[PDB]
């Protein structure tokens, strides 16, 4: 019953990728820390701080090289030569003290990886942070990579947050990819990195307002009976399995509630907004 | 005899902190708080559609999405001229009070607990400080030491099922979470069905009954065996709340009101006084002197010389306060939970009626805790109030349109203390937006005169008998529950 080691790093982000994966279920977070994964290094919630913590996060990166997973949450800035984001400080043999940025810290993990796990838009693609107007030169892992000619296995598990059955369910399958991969091959990927698993369907086409839709029945408010589409739903260019899934154990999701606003797409936010305007 | 103390990451707090003290006979005499990631959500937001504000401010963080949400709507109703609905009003609550209880256990438990509970010793939970003073060491009585550490953990434990049914029960009006679909400019885009009410009360229930039985009983049980945690990580004793949960459709009334307590005094919030400095933030301000937030710039500039942090420095008449729930309760000085008044009385010889009945007792790191569960409790009341009053079937949204040129403010209490969003518009479009957020007001650098921020000024006079396990440090910082997404966006 070997763990998954995981290494999980925030650059540009808001803590809303791991508060997604805190609400998972089946399994639920305490079967996913104390029986699927070995977390060890996440700011959010391990134990140790500062020197520890950090000592820890490199210790673990050489003790199971090629053999953990790098996750990554939030976006990489490259502007002001990566002082828009710092994760750390180190110190040397000395006692002298010197600050990490984000850049530094993924082109130092990322060959030590077996995988880079890309969760959120932020990280796979770049999202909010390197939306229109964005002055921190804010760029996405894949980007990131291909700028510094790092070739590691990459996959992208997007989302704004991701739901945590896209994470859990793409971890699980990198890993038992790894412990036996010809039993199981990897997850097969678009052409933007994320897996076909989740990200194949069409919204708009497996949408349950869809029988609306085409009798041309639209929502005049977001109160109103109707398909979505004049609220400014983006079911139409968004592929996820939010149909069928739907969010927090079943409970909602946004097109019942409200719009699909394509948080899971590569242009998501400027290529899906406005968002209360029709596609 | 000084030494220095620098903790970067400073963990299990949201986003991206650096803590540096200088300690001297056994106590912190100097402190620096830096935040040290910037996005430039008020830059980002620039030229949209104004409606897109309230999606696009969530992803400041996934904690407190909401309180930015409601915020951000607010400020639309406002500029856009347009009056919430009853049944808005009380949807909105619903939505944003589900997660004031998801946050608070969030944070006490699974980012505060762990400078208490010992953990199994499996990664996250380990490694940690080799002296920790822990429940497990502080208590001489092994078994009682056992028994009270393995009761606060299987809490732990427990509550990570419980923050996510608070989950549920935002998604139920909300849409998904984090980053709710379910609150627009005009009110709220689901309307509720006894059925949909019916399941977030039972959710609910769960909850609360976790909140009155669990939680509580464990921060007083905590307190009583440090003691020593209600006496120091004093600060300024200074606080500001701006109001929070209408409880009437003209914003009049609040479950916890607007107010400001400074030096000993208390004064009504009034809002042309807040101002911020960047004399130690990587800002550029054309003009000296600090900026009110209706005319805020953002220009980053992380070469500035002497800048420390990308958090601005809020004043309120140019002295720090501090937010969050000691505020909030110092401010509001609601009745105390049954519990309290019984725990109060038992495990401390301590008569308490009201929050101002724990008098010096609430400024101090074990007070920041105690105000956080006790306002847990005051919301599960107000929210069993509120599932009693919204009504299924009644209109929750109103229709608008975005005004040329307009601008508004939305005012509230994100669960780490007093948030505002300020919207100017422009040819329909966003022209400037200002975020004023809670973590902003506690873990900000000194301002231009020197003085210095909150969790700075409280960290003056914390213990430190072992400098290399300064447990202390980590427990002040946390008792404010920083959020540094909030603080920088
Ligand atoms: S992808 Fe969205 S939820 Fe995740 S870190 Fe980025 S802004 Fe937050
Ligand atoms: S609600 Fe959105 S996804 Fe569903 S049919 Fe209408 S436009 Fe398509
Ligand atoms: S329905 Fe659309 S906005 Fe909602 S989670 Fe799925 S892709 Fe994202
Ligand atoms: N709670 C919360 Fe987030 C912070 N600080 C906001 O506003
Ligand atoms: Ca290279
Ligand atoms: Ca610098
Ligand atoms: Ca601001
Ligand atoms: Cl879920
Ligand atoms: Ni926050
Ligand atoms: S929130």
């Amino acid at each position: 019953a070997k763990k998954a080691p995981v290494i999980w790093v925030q650059g540009q982000g808001c803590t809303g990728c791991s508060v997604s994966l805190l609400n998972a279920v089946h399994p639920r977070i305490k079967e996913i820390l104390l029986d699927v994964i070995s977390l060890e290094f996440h700011p959010t919630v391990m134990a140790s701080e500062g020197e520890m913590a950090l000592a820890h996060m490199y210790e673990i990166a050489e003790k199971f090289n090629g053999n953990f997973f790098l996750l990554v949450e939030g976006a990489i800035p490259t502007a002001k030569e990566g002082r828009y984001c710092i994760v750390g400080e180190t110190l040397d043999a000395k006692g002298h003290h010197h600050e990490v940025t984000m850049m530094e810290l993924i082109r130092d993990l990322a060959p030590k990886s077996l995988a880079t796990v890309a969760v959120g838009t932020c990280s796979a693609y770049g999202g909010i942070p390197a939306a229109e107007g964005n002055v921190t030169g804010s760029k996405s892992v894949r980007d990131f990579f291909a700028d510094e000619k790092i070739e590691k296995l990459l996959v992208n598990v997007p989302g704004c947050p991701p739901h945590p059955d896209w994470m859990v369910g793409t971890l699980v399958a990198a890993w038992s990819h790894v412990l036996n991969p010809t039993e199981h091959p990897l997850p097969e990927l678009d052409d933007d990195g994320r897996p076909l698993l989740f990200f194949g369907d069409n919204i708009h086409e497996n949408c349950p307002y869809l029988d609306k839709y085409d009798n041309s029945e639209f929502a005049e408010t977001f109160t109103k009976p109707g398909c979505k589409a004049e609220l400014g739903c983006k079911g139409p260019s968004t592929y996820a399995d939010c149909a069928k899934r739907r969010w927090n154990n079943g409970i909602n999701w946004c097109v019942e509630n409200a719009v699909c606003i394509g948080c899971v797409e590569p242009d998501f936010p400027d290529g899906k907004s406005p968002f209360y305007v029709a596609e | 005899g000084k030494v220095k103390i620098s903790i970067d990451p400073l963990t299990r707090v949201e986003g991206h902190l650096k803590i540096e003290v200088e300690v001297k006979d056994g106590k912190v005499v100097d402190a620096k708080c830096s935040g040290g990631m910037f996005r430039g959500f008020e830059q980002i937001l620039r030229g949209r559609d104004p409606r897109d504000s309230s999606q696009i401010v969530q992803r400041i963080c996934g904690v407190c999405p909401t309180a930015h949400c409601t915020a951000s709507v607010m400020a639309q109703d406002d500029a856009f001229g347009v009056k919430v609905t009853t049944n808005g009003r009380i949807t909105r609550n619903l939505i944003f009070g589900a997660n004031y209880l998801q946050s608070h256990i969030l944070h006490f438990y699974h980012l505060a607990a762990l400078d208490y509970v010992k953990g199994p010793d499996v990664s996250p939970f380990v490694p940690r400080y080799a002296n920790a003073d822990l429940l497990t060491d502080r208590i001489k009585d092994g078994a009682k030491a056992d028994a009270t550490n393995t009761y606060g953990l299987n809490q732990y434990l427990k509550a990570l099922e419980i923050r996510r049914i608070c989950h549920e029960m935002v998604a139920m009006f909300g849409g998904r979470m984090p980053h709710v679909q379910g609150m627009v400019v005009g009110g709220a885009t689901e309307i509720p069905t006894a059925d949909k009410v019916a399941e977030y009360a039972a959710r609910f229930k769960e909850v609360q009954k976790f909140v009155i039985e669990e939680y509580l009983p464990l921060i007083y049980t905590l307190g009583s065996v440090y003691t020593d945690l209600f006496e120091t990580g004093i600060g300024w004793k200074n606080v500001i709340a701006f109001g929070v949960f209408p409880e009437d459709d003209d914003y009049k009334t609040f479950l916890l009101k607007p107010g400001v307590y400074i030096d000993g005094k208390d004064e009504e919030f009034d809002s042309k006084l807040v101002k911020e400095y960047v004399g130690h933030s990587f800002f550029d301000h054309s003009a000296p002197g600090g900026l009110h937030y209706s005319v805020g710039e953002t220009n980053p500039n992380p070469d500035k010389p002497g800048a420390y942090s990308f958090v601005k420095a809020p004043r309120y008449k140019d002295k720090p306060c501090e937010v969050g729930p000691l505020a909030r309760m110092w401010v509001q000085n609601p009745e105390l939970s049954p519990v309290g008044q019984k725990l109060l009385k038992e495990l401390y010889g301590i008569e308490a009626k009201n929050f101002r009945d724990l008098g010096d007792k609430a400024f101090s790191i074990m007070g920041r805790h105690v105000a956080r569960a006790e306002e847990t409790w005051l919301t599960a009341v107000a929210v069993e109030k509120w599932l009693k009053q919204v009504q299924p079937g009644a209109e929750t949204y109103v229709k608008s349109e975005i005004p040329d040129a307009a601008e508004g403010t939305g005012f509230t209490e994100a669960p780490r203390g007093a948030l505002l969003h300020y919207l100017k518009i422009k040819d329909k479009k966003i022209e400037n937006y200002q975020i004023v957020s809670a973590t902003l007001w506690n873990a900000n650098p000194r301002d231009d005169m020197g003085q210095r921020g909150p969790i700075e000024e409280a960290l003056i006079g914390v213990p430190v008998p072992d400098i290399k396990n300064p447990v202390n440090v980590g427990r002040l910082v946390r008792s404010y529950d920083p959020x540094l997404g909030c603080a920088v966006h």
